[PDB]
């Protein structure tokens, strides 16, 4: 039996749908105990059309909807958990439990309506375990996951050596857990499994009146061990927001999660059998979106637009000089010079043709800019991954920006910080926003017309260096002084984010790294060319150095970036 | 509170067929 | 495929205290071949862990390796004896060694006990501990030879900081292959990782884990201050309480006090302190345990002046019944501290003593066989398991926070409600205990045990029997009693015990319920049915009916008589009595708490398919006197039915009738003291009273569900 209880969960049950769907287990062989209540969405509607339509492939469908209320007085909010919810729910998984064991089903998962399960053999996996109680370890974008190794004595979260070292799959096998919660299988086969119960809590129950606790104590009590299995990557599931979430941010929390899936896996494909909401997208209040990409590569491209429409942002695609591919005449036809002296600071050499590439790909940008007298524009690398409500929090923050007015050139909002050391000074009056230093992965900033006409403006053509060397030198932050001594306008008024918004989506010696900028020929001669060393690409990730004293704690904060519940 | 228990059960038979 | 007959076991004990002989029943588990130095030579060290220490150990094991300084095959070890408890079998250590491969290993610690400067000397390690302790080793004979000759210091000399520095040589280190157990696969110091051990049980052993590496060690060694907590691992581990057989060591080695000779002398002791209700019971019941008397030396201390007339009154019964009786009333002024102190030293100076029993003012005994039990059980200290009717509060304590205070432990609520059964290692024990006359005498000879700072003198008391290294078992395989409850106790009545109806429910029915009630109940006769739909069940005790006799001729208010009335809002008695309504006295409350637990039951059993919450708001004692009142006239009453209970005895005090059923010509004439009548006043049953002639009478009566 899969059973599965709904809630405002129509953003997500398109794409879990189709996942359950894609389960490998006959359909005649499986059934259903759909049921869902006080929703405020369209969510009974979505679940009718697919019911109706699979009704025939399962064994037996039983529906119980209830379209009214769509709220509890005692509830505070669509996110409020109050103890009449939470009576409510347990006499729901009670009554599940109860039309499982009268047809005698074997065994019975009760799938959250939010807990993609991505993996299609997590049926027939959990149940070779041969266990009473077994739940698929899910993975979420924080150390969240189904499951707690730890409890004090009240029920709450108890951190305990095993947690980090389960989370990570550093040992892989199949752990006794004091807690198992979301997506679980019981045995009902199982003779033990008869004297569990969900509605009446145990007579020697004196816990915390909570679903996920006096289901704990319950096993406990029948001396059922409730077993973790990590063995495989079953799948994907959001972190609970705060209590004064909105359902909009449940639904980004969600996006963001097909956000993640699509970092490493293909896309989840949703149900035929389901229709998908159209997507309206926007610029978010930008005057151009740019995304720079080489145009032997598609894949990323392919996969930066589906992100992109996930995310309803439009864009400008921008094409790239491939420097690989530009011979000298063609340099020298630009009038491309390589700054005098120029030697790159790890390595030894004067530059590549990836980087005179993706310098001219950025001046071309700017100039670009400049012609059309853009006043904001943002600039895209390929291989980006997204913060949790990126695009909100970024336009309310270019929105104070604007209105709290700033002479600001080159706000950063996603690098590394090669200058480890005590904290930069935070902008008065200007939330999330710091004076930004020397800084490595100018992946993506946003730049005003000023910025750019002051680069312009700078030559940097006579002069060429890597747009990471070039920038910190144009905001009076490069640690070389001979280099800023190169130049004579050094007038970029250069901030950076706290909380950046964009990450790498692989860092050098991540599985399947490849660098099209740093694997390029030197811009001279044709027989230098440079192989990624291993040993000497040194900045894979400014992270790990960064678990140091660094502060940092006095940058005001937006109310945006808020999750977590008891597990993290 | 030192020490958490490990107090494991073995598994319940099987239960009989239906008929 | 090493051998086990090649390794040999080494200790160092200059006493036998119980640690020691834990450690030797925990080696004998695994027959493993233990030889032990130092046995019986002193001391010559000093504090064991305060500051520094541990320099003799190292000279007695200097001269016994002159015995083995080639033996290549052989294979030693050596390890502290107070503070160390096996838990593997030699052969998976052994195999363990075997694996490391290295020529002598160390138990790693945490921190750098000795000194701090030369932690940057030590080679850096991974994960896993660092530093090198001192708590044993495992090492080839020529290797231990080696590294060992080179002692040449005093005997008070410190142990670790040579070991450190002679470790920290880079190349005799090198040379002689030194390594350290980082990940805890030997050995495992529960200081510092507290958080990092698991009990993991079986069928019929017990083992520990340690979740951060996911290893199970062999020997764990419970050093600095982390004795509470290895001597609670000590209760399971190896052969502790497994759930398939029982407990272990806690069958066996007892006296059965055997030969037939007088058995060994007590000296009992009771502290009537924060007075305790319900103590003519409890000094009645000091007699009738199962010891003789001529063995039993009392000694009751009271420190209540309200108490004083109930020990006056007993102390006779007392004086002859034990051979020695003494007493120390209220008005020496001494703080219980004392009291205890010099009892204590009153049997330390008299070797005629060998069990110094205390016995606290609020513990019931129930079981009257405790001190034999608890004689022929033969431990150092001992203590009976009693709890609060109903609850947690319990006895003894789990474990101590930092502030040595209670903290809650993991199996309290298992000891608690017997779902485990045994004798329990454990750090505070109180209101009941057993003491070793030699413990008393030549280990705890100093005097302030209980005074001497500002803690409770209990804690105090546990607090010294801790540092000296004595344990305090405690054992709840059998049901010994219950603690009273003294939150509150009012003495402002003639008989403030009546007013304990809420606070111990079992103790009140036991004294003033009539022994009948029950086997009335449970249906085995003892009802009567004189007439149809009439009933004679006892309820009351004759104390119940003398003390309630007592209290309402102390209030003497006899209000009532006239037809009209003010505590009734009609303000027009149908008939009027000479009555005193348990609302004025104040003792209404519980007289609906008694009709709602104590009759309840017995009308809905008398009367199948009748269910009842037991509400009445008119109860009231009548008292029928020849030139007071006479009998009621014929007349019906305004409830379901009415409970009726005489209060005092027929002939004996007065002469008269009881009720008169008109429609029935029944007559009840001969009511009894302890027993209560039951039946329906509104429709069916037209009663009429019988006049009083001589004497004078009390009767009870309520009205239930009007
Ligand atoms: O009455 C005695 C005689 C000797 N030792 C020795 O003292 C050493 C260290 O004492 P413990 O292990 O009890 O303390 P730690 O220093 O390990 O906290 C051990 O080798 C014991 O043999 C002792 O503790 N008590
Ligand atoms: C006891 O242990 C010894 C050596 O430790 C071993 O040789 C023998 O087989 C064991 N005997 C028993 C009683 O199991
Ligand atoms: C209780 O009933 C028994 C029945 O045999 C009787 O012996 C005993 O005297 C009764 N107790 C009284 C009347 O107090
Ligand atoms: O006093 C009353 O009215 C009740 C007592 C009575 O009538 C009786 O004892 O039968
Ligand atoms: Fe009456
Ligand atoms: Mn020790």
């Amino acid at each position: 039996l899969i059973a599965l209880l709904a809630r405002n969960a129509a953003h997500a049950l398109p794409t879990t749908l189709g996942a359950l769907e894609r389960l490998r287990h006959p359909r005649e062989r499986t059934a259903l105990w759909v049921a869902t209540d006080h929703n405020m969405d369209n969510t009974s509607t979505v679940l009718r059309e697919w019911l109706v339509a699979v009704k025939s492939l399962y064994h037996s469908v039983e529906w119980r909807p209830a379209e009214e209320p769509r709220s509890y007085p005692d509830e505070e909010g669509p996110k409020h958990w109050s103890d009449s919810r939470y009576e409510h729910v347990m006499k729901l998984r009670q009554a599940a439990l109860k039309s499982a064991r009268d047809m005698w089903a074997d065994y019975i998962l009760f799938v959250d309506a939010d807990n993609l399960i991505l993996n299609p053999d997590t049926l027939s996996l959990l149940i070779a375990e041969n266990k009473t109680v077994v739940a698929p370890m899910l993975d979420s974008r924080a150390a969240y996951s189904n499951f707690w190794c730890g409890m004090t004595s009240q029920g709450y979260y108890k951190r305990t050596p095993a947690y980090i070292p389960i989370r990570k799959r550093d040992r892989r096998g199949c752990f006794a857990v004091p807690m198992v919660h979301s997506t679980f299988l019981i045995d009902l086969r199982k003779a033990a499994s008869r004297n569990l119960a969900f509605y009446p809590p145990h007579p020697d129950y004196t816990w915390s009146f909570d679903d996920i606790i006096v289901f704990a104590f319950s096993c406990k009590q029948a001396e059922v061990q409730m077993y973790v299995c990590n063995k495989e990557e079953y799948g994907f599931l959001p972190v609970p927001l705060r209590a004064h979430s909105t359902l909009q941010d449940e639904a980004e929390s969600f996006m963001h999660v097909q956000l993640e899936v699509m970092v490493k896996h293909p896309p989840a494909e949703p149900s035929r059998f389901i229709s998908a909401p159209t997507k309206t997208p926007d610029k978010m209040g930008f005057d151009e979106v740019f995304m720079i990409n080489l145009r032997r590569r598609q894949d990323r491209r392919e996969r930066m637009l589906r992100a992109l429409q996930a995310q309803e942002i439009e864009c400008r695609l921008v094409e790239a000089v491939d420097g690989k591919a530009m011979n000298t005449s063609q340099v020298e036809a630009l009038g491309i010079q390589m700054l005098p002296g120029y030697r790159d600071p790890y390595h030894g050499r004067p530059l590549t043709k990836g980087e005179l590439g993706c310098f001219l790909s950025h001046y071309n940008i700017w100039k670009e800019v400049v012609d059309r007298g853009l006043q904001k524009s943002l600039v895209f690398e390929d291989d980006l991954r997204f913060e949790i409500f990126f695009k909100r929090r970024l336009m309310n923050l270019m929105r104070d920006v604007e209105r709290e007015g700033l002479d600001w050139d080159l706000i950063y909002v996603g690098r590394k910080r090669m200058q480890v050391e005590h904290p930069e000074k935070a902008v008065p009056r200007v939330r999330n926003l710091v004076e930004a230093d020397y800084s490595y992965w100018t992946l993506a900033y946003v730049i005003s017309l000023q910025g750019a006409r002051k680069l312009l403006a700078a030559e940097p053509l006579s002069k060429m260096l890597p747009v990471d060397e070039f920038l910190p030198v144009m905001f009076d932050k490069h640690p070389v002084s001979e280099y800023k001594a190169h130049f004579s306008l050094r007038n970029l008024h250069a901030f950076s984010v706290e909380p950046l918004l964009i990450y790498p989506t692989h860092y050098t010696g991540d599985d399947g790294y490849v660098s099209d900028t740093e694997t390029s020929v030197v811009w001279n001669n044709e027989h230098v060319k440079t192989d990624w060393d291993r040993a000497k690409s040194q900045k894979m990730r400014e992270q790990q150095a960064l678990s140091r004293e660094a502060k940092n704690s006095d940058v005001l904060q937006s109310p945006l970036d808020s999750a977590a519940r008891d597990e993290l | 509170a030192y020490f958490p228990e490990e107090r494991w059960s073995p598994e319940s038979p099987l239960q009989a067929p239906r008929v | 495929p090493v051998n086990p007959e090649k390794l040999l076991v080494i200790t160092v004990a200059t006493a036998e205290t119980e640690g020691y002989l834990r450690f030797l029943r925990s080696a004998e588990f695994f027959n493993y071949t233990v030889r032990t130095l130092g046995l019986g030579e002193e001391w010559r060290g000093g504090d064991v862990a305060r500051t520094v220490g541990g320099g003799q150990k190292v000279r007695w094991l200097k001269k016994e390796m002159e015995k083995y300084a080639d033996r290549e095959d052989m294979i030693i070890m050596f390890v502290d004896s107070y503070d160390v408890i096996l838990a593997g079998s030699p052969t998976e250590l052994l195999k363990k060694f075997v694996q490391s491969g290295s020529r002598l290993l160390f138990s790693a610690e945490s921190f750098c006990w000795p000194e701090w400067g030369l932690a940057e000397q030590y080679p850096e390690v991974g994960t896993g501990k660092r530093f090198l302790n001192s708590g044993g080793f495992i090492g080839f004979a020529t290797t231990i030879h080696q590294i060992v000759r080179q002692w040449k210091y005093k005997d008070d000399d410190d142990d670790q900081l040579f070991y450190t520095r002679l470790y920290l040589d880079p190349g005799l280190r090198e040379k002689l292959s030194l390594n350290l157990d980082h990940k805890s696969r030997i050995f495992q110091n529960l200081n510092g990782a507290l958080d990092e051990v698991v009990l993991k049980f079986d069928r019929n052993r017990v083992r520990i884990r340690n979740v951060a590496y996911d290893t199970l060690p062999i020997v764990v060694h419970g050093n600095g201050p982390t004795k509470l907590q290895l001597n609670y691992l000590g209760n399971y581990v190896p052969n502790g309480w497994t759930p398939e057989g029982g407990c272990g060591f806690c069958n066996q080695d007892r006296r059965t006090l055997p030969g037939g000779q007088p058995p060994p002398r007590v000296f009992l002791a009771v502290f009537v302190e924060q007075p305790t209700p319900f103590l003519p019971r409890f000094l009645q019941r000091l007699l009738l345990l199962d010891y003789p008397p001529d063995r039993v030396t009392l000694f009751l201390h009271n420190n209540e002046v309200f108490h004083e007339p109930h020990i006056a009154d007993s102390w006779p019964q007392l004086q002859d019944h034990f051979s020695a009786v003494k007493l120390v009333g209220p008005e020496e002024a001494l703080s219980p501290g004392e009291a205890r102190d010099m009892a204590m030293d009153l049997c330390r100076q008299d070797p005629e003593c060998e069990f110094y029993f205390s016995l606290d003012a609020d513990a019931v005994l129930t079981n009257l066989q405790t001190l034999r039990i608890l004689i022929e059980e033969n431990r150092k200290v001992i203590a009976p398991m009693l709890s609060r009717h109903g609850k947690l509060w319990s006895n003894f304590w789990g474990a101590l926070s930092p502030d040595e205070y209670y903290a809650r432990s993991e199996d309290y609520v298992e000891l608690v409600q017997r779902k485990r059964v045994g004798v329990w290692n454990v750090p505070y024990i109180s209101q009941a205990y057993v003491i070793r006359g030699d413990t008393l005498r030549m280990e705890l000879p100093q005097r302030d045990v209980f005074s001497g700072s500002d803690t409770d003198p209990d804690m105090a008391f546990c607090k010294s029997f801790r540092d000296k290294g004595i344990f305090l078992h405690l054992s709840n395989q059998h049901e010994f009693g219950r603690l009273l409850a003294t939150s509150r106790y009012d003495t402002e009545h003639l008989h403030p015990d009546l007013w304990q109806i809420f606070d111990n429910p079992v103790d009140w029915k036991e004294q003033y319920i009539h022994e009948n009630y029950s086997r009335a109940l449970e249906g085995e006769g003892i009802v009567e049915q004189p007439c149809p739909d009439v009933y004679w069940f006892p309820l009351l005790s004759e104390q119940m009916c003398d003390e309630l006799v007592a209290e309402m001729e102390h209030y003497g208010q006899w209000s009532g008589g006239r037809h009209e009335d003010s505590r009734l809002a009609g303000g027009y008695e149908n008939v009027p009595t000479v009555d005193i309504h348990m609302k004025q006295v104040g003792y209404e409350d519980q007289w609906l708490q008694l009709l709602r637990t104590y009759v309840g039951p017995m009308t809905e059993s008398l009367f199948p398919g009748y269910h009842t919450k037991a509400r009445a708001v008119m109860n009231f004692v009548v008292r029928y006197r020849p030139d007071e009142q006479p009998s009621l006239r014929p007349h019906h009453d305004s409830s379901t039915f009415t409970l009726n209970v005489a209060l005092n005895h027929k002939g004996l005090d007065y002469e008269g009738g009881g009720c008169r059923f008109l429609r029935y010509d029944c007559v009840i004439s001969s009511p009894r003291k302890g027993w209560a009548l039951l039946h329906p006043g509104r429709l069916t049953h037209y009663h009429e009273g019988l006049p009083t002639t001589w004497g004078t009478r009390y009767i009870m009566v309520s009205f239930v569900d009007p």
